[PDB]
DNA sequence: GGTTGGTGTGGTTGG
C-alpha cells in the first residue's frame, strides 16, 4: 500500500527537520 | 529518549503508545505495521523479574499522539486489544532475545494525517539500510535521562548503526543475530539513546531508493542511557520478519 | 475540565 509515506511529510514533499542527516549518512 | 529533540506534527505517523488500564499508566511504545496489527517489544507484556505478565484485557494502545500525557481530543485513537503474540523463543531469563511481540487490534483503526503505518523491510532493504555508519531514528516518551524526567511530548533522535564487535565489546550480555546496537561512540562529538519507557518504539530509516520509512529496530535493551561507551540495542525486526509474517498470515 | 494543560476569535481539536 503507501506504507512508510507519511501524510505531512512526503505526501506533501515536506521533508522534516532532519531527515537530511539520515540521507546524509548513507554517503 | 535522551539528548533527542521534540517530535514535529506527523513526524511519526507509526508511533504507538501502549497504556496500562489500571492504574492508568504509560507503559512503553510501539508501531503501527498495517490497520490492525501493532508490534512492540516482547518485555513491555511479559516480564517475571519485575512481575510483569499483561493479557489483552490489561491494557489499550493509543494512536496518533503527541502530548505524553494529554488526552488529544479529536487527534488521538484508543484500541482495545483482541489478541497478543509473544515470540515463542523471547528468551527473558539471559538476554531479552527475540524481544518482539505483536498485538490484534479488536477493529482496524482509521487512517490520519496523524496515523499511517510504517513499513517492515524486506531482504534487499535490510541488505542496503543496516550497516554500520548508517543512521536511523529512534522515537519515544520515555525517560529523558537514566533515573538517579518525563518529556511532555514525543522525542526524536537520529543514532548511527554501530559495528557488530564494538556493539559486542561494550556489554558482558550475550548479543545474538536477532539484535544490533546503535549510537554514537566516546568521541565522536554527538550524544543520544533511546532509555527506560522507550521499549517496544521504532527504530526507523528513510530508504534512499524509494523514499518510504522502514522499521529495522524495536528499543529493546541497554545499561544505563546515553553513557560514553555504552550502545543502546534493538530488536532486529527482519531477523525475526518469518515470525511476523507466521502470526499475520495464520490470526488475520 | 474533560478520556486532558494551559491558554483559544486554538492547537495536532469544540465549546
Ligand atoms: C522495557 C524498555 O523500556 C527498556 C529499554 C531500555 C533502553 N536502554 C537504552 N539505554 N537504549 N528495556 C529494559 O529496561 C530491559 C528490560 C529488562 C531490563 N532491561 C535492561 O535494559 C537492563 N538495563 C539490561 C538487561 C537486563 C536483563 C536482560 C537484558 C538486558
Ligand atoms: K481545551
Ligand atoms: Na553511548
Amino acid at each position: 500500500a503507501d506504507c512508510g509515506l507519511r501524510p505531512l511529510f512526503e505526501k506533501k514533499s515536506l521533508e522534516d527537520k532532519t531527515e537530511r542527516e539520515l540521507l546524509e549518512s548513507y554517503i | 529518549i535522551v539528548e533527542g529533540s521534540d517530535a514535529e506534527i506527523g513526524m511519526s505517523p507509526w508511533q504507538v503508545m501502549l497504556f496500562r488500564k489500571s492504574p492508568q499508566e504509560l507503559l512503553c511504545g510501539a508501531s503501527l505495521i498495517s490497520d490492525r496489527w501493532v508490534l512492540t517489544a516482547a518485555h513491555c507484556l511479559l516480564y517475571p523479574p519485575w512481575d510483569k505478565n499483561f493479557t489483552e484485557n490489561d491494557l489499550l494502545v493509543r494512536i496518533g499522539k503527541h502530548s505524553r500525557t494529554r488526552y488529544e481530543r479529536n487527534i488521538e485513537k484508543i484500541s482495545m486489544l483482541e489478541k497478543i503474540y509473544i515470540h515463542p523463543r523471547y528468551n527473558w531469563r539471559e538476554n531479552l532475545d527475540r524481544d518482539i511481540a505483536l498485538m490484534k487490534l479488536k477493529k482496524p483503526v482509521a487512517f490520519s494525517d496523524y496515523i499511517h503505518p510504517v513499513c517492515l523491510p524486506d531482504r534487499e532493504t535490510a541488505a542496503s539500510l543496516l550497516q554500520a555508519g548508517y543512521k536511523g531514528r529512534v522515537t519515544g516518551w520515555g525517560n529523558l535521562k537514566e533515573t538517579w524526567g518525563q518529556p511532555s511530548v514525543l522525542q526524536v533522535v537520529n543514532l548511527p548503526i554501530v559495528e557488530r564487535p564494538v556493539c559486542k565489546d561494550s556489554t558482558r550480555i550475550r548479543i545474538t543475530d536477532n539484535m544490533f546496537c546503535a549510537g554514537y561512540k566516546p568521541d565522536e562529538g554527538k550524544r543520544g539513546d533511546a532509555c527506560e519507557g522507550d521499549s517496544g518504539g521504532p527504530f526507523v530509516m528513510k530508504s534512499p531508493f524509494n523514499n518510504r520509512w522502514y522499521q529495522m529496530g524495536i528499543v529493546s535493551w541497554g545499561e544505563g542511557c546515553d553513557r560514553d561507551g555504552k550502545y543502546g540495542f534493538y530488536t532486529h525486526v527482519f531477523r525475526l520478519k518469518k515470525w511476523i509474517q507466521k502470526v499475520i498470515d495464520q490470526f488475520g
